[PDB]
């Protein structure tokens, strides 16, 4: 997500982003959601296993 | 260094549609911008449309808005343009161009000459 | 025409693509060095600003 | 007595309350540089060679 990589799965969230925020970041700086930058919706993401 | 090569001449009859390529070298082929323009005799020079394959993206001429195809081929670094529903009006050499990103030279064809 | 490095001229590039590969696979400039970033690495990331 | 009185169990709820602190530790500690550019793997390695 414009640059931003890793591995994980997507799922629909209800974060609220500011206008001027991009990416979400939990305690330890994981990203831990995302602005899709086409369409702008909040993904959370967390680990797969 | 850029050159490219363009299609020999071709005489077409009312109706019919003329296909012309456009052979990159220099590569660069993603990240510039090919245009297609076109000298009937007796003319200036005229530009028709353009293609840029990165974002695949075609813009026309008002003229051309129809009856003008442009599209391109990545895995050969060759550009397309095709002219329909000709007419001996559209006699012209046509010619390919590309402005790359990065620079601000122009690299031009021989020249493909088409008469109908 | 470039400017005097006294009074250098900055410009703003935005809303557009860039491919680094040309710059950098050129052979025509005598430097080429970047800072935080791998030249390489420039067609894969997104930036602002 | 046991009802009333909030502190009567403390001596159990210490425990709890020190190992919860040993992890929240670990986690704390992920958003350090120790030198290095970031916190994150995925940027080092999204950004350089
Ligand atoms: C991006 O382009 C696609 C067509 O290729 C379109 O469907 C989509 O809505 C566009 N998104 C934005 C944010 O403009």
């Amino acid at each position: 997500f414009n640059g931003l990589t890793g591995t994980g799965v997507l799922t629909e969230s209800n974060k609220k982003f500011l206008p001027f925020q991009q990416f979400g970041r939990d305690i330890a700086d994981t990203t831990d959601a995302v602005r899709d930058p086409q369409t702008l919706e909040i993904l959370d993401i967390t680990p797969c296993s | 260094q850029v050159q490219l090569v363009q299609s020999g001449a071709e005489v077409k009859k009312p109706g019919s549609s003329v296909k012309v390529s456009c052979k990159a070298s220099g590569g660069t082929f993603s990240s510039s911008a090919i245009s297609w323009v076109r000298q009937a005799p007796g003319q200036g020079l005229e530009w028709m449309g353009g293609i840029i394959p990165i974002l695949d993206i075609t813009n026309y001429a008002q003229k051309f808005q129809g009856r003008v195809t442009i599209t391109a081929d990545k895995s050969t670094s060759t550009a397309f343009m095709e002219l329909s529903s000709l007419r001996s009006e559209d006699t012209a050499v046509y010619y390919c161009a590309l402005r790359n990103q990065w620079d601000l030279l122009v690299y031009w064809g021989q020249g493909t000459l088409v008469t109908v | 025409r470039f400017a005097s490095v006294y009074a250098w001229n900055r410009k703003r590039i935005s809303n557009c693509v860039a491919d680094y590969s040309v710059l950098y696979n050129s052979a025509s400039f005598s430097t080429f060095k970047c800072y935080g970033v791998s030249p390489t690495k420039l067609n894969d990331l997104c930036f602002t600003n | 007595s046991l009802s009333s009185t909030p502190s009567a169990l403390g001596k159990l709820q210490d425990v709890v309350n020190q190992n919860a602190q040993a992890l929240n530790t670990l986690v704390k500690q992920l958003s350090s540089n120790f030198g290095a550019i970031s916190s994150v793997l995925n940027d080092i390695l999204s950004r350089l060679d």
